[PDB]
């Protein structure tokens, strides 16, 4: 989703 | 450790005894909250700045409340100027210093200072540098400014401020950039553990030392993370939560200054990443 913490878009 | 990340923001404020080692659940905060980042003053736990990324919204959050052990309640504080998510955080005589973040596509350089005893904020002069995901120790009751992302690149550089002049100082650059990495002071200096380096989450740990003006690596983990809690109280510094660009990583890795290796202790029930960390 974002990379550097997963959290989505 | 509060708050976190894993499909959506966390109101989780639930502790670990790396003593006895199980999970128990304590007040949940008031509204849910990621890329936050916690700290103590006078022993209360005060969780800072974030964003709720919900089914419903993805709010940048400029609030910060403060928690007490001694009853369990969250109990809300003056809020900043500005909303900051993936902020950071340093404790100097037990004061609250602000650092950076993000509100929407606006990459802060501003820092800003509350006082326990009064509650307030007020700006201090901007960073050299805009940065989010930016890693904050505070060392001989200085306030550095480590690592994160500008909006464009990840950092290596880090900066250093004074109480004293209102002035940013930048310093020797990290041997690895890092982004979202674990940021705090062991020991002597600084240490930071894992991140982003805008390809790859980060197993290696780099440390500061101030005399030297030099950063030299140690050993690192045996799973890379970013946005990850650190926490310093008994040596011995753990990581918990973070993200290694597929699974919500599920490891609480220790490592010993003494022999430099990494080992898995344990782990809570659910992954999560973007806490708060403090310990009381």
């Amino acid at each position: 989703l974002d990379e550097e913490a997963g959290e989505f878009l | 450790t509060a708050g976190g990340y894993f499909r959506q923001s966390l109101s989780y404020l639930e502790a670990y005894n790396p003593s006895d080692g199980t999970w128990l659940r304590l007040a949940d905060l008031q509204v849910p909250r990621s890329g936050l980042a916690g700290c103590v003053v006078g022993g209360l736990l005060y969780a800072v700045g974030g964003r709720n990324n919900s089914p419903d919204g993805n709010t940048d959050s400029s609030a910060l409340d403060c928690y007490n052990p001694m009853t369990n309640q969250w109990s809300p504080c003056a809020p900043m100027s500005v909303p900051r998510n993936r902020i950071g955080v340093g404790v100097i005589d037990g004061h609250i210093y602000a650092v950076g973040g993000s509100h929407g596509c606006i990459h802060h350089n501003s820092v800003e200072r509350y006082e326990p005893e009064r509650d307030e904020w007020h700006l201090v002069a901007p960073m050299l540098t805009r940065r989010i995901g930016v890693g904050v120790a505070v060392l001989n009751r200085l306030l550095y400014a480590v690592g994160g992302f500008d909006g464009t690149n990840r950092l290596n550089s880090a900066e250093c401020y004074y109480p004293e002049r209102n002035e940013w100082r930048m310093i020797t650059a990290m041997n690895t950039i890092r982004s979202g990495a674990g940021v705090c002071v062991l020991h002597n200096c600084i240490y930071a553990a894992g991140g982003y380096d805008g390809q790859d989450q980060l197993n290696s740990v780099e440390r500061y030392d101030v005399a030297t003006a030099t950063w030299t690596f140690v050993a690192p983990m045996k799973h890379r993370r970013s946005a990850l809690g650190i926490t310093v109280h008994q040596g011995r510094i753990y990581v918990l939560g973070g993200y290694d660009g597929h699974t919500f990583l599920d490891s609480v890795e220790c490592y010993d200054p003494d022999t430099d290796t990494w080992s898995e202790v344990t782990r809570m029930t659910s992954g999560r990443s973007g806490v708060g960390v403090a310990v009381t």
